[PDB]
């Protein structure tokens, strides 16, 4: 049970670094390109 | 301005990570 709730905060954690570090990264992109 | 962004957001994301590490073992201890 423990396990579970474990990998599912992880994946939840991993989630909205991926989704900010993508989008922080398109910014970026943007900026070099105007 | 977008690079102190991203390094708030990586902080951000590795407290998330300690958080939720914290919230699995409460959890296991409450089983």
């Amino acid at each position: 049970a423990l396990l579970n709730i474990e990998t599912e905060f992880t994946f939840l954690r991993n989630r909205l670094y991926g989704k900010k570090l993508l989008k922080l990264n398109e910014h970026e992109e943007m900026i070099q390109n105007e | 301005h977008l690079n102190e962004k991203k390094r708030k957001i990586y902080e951000a994301k590795d407290m998330f990570d300690i958080g939720s590490e914290s919230s699995t073992l409460l959890l296991h201890d409450a089983s």
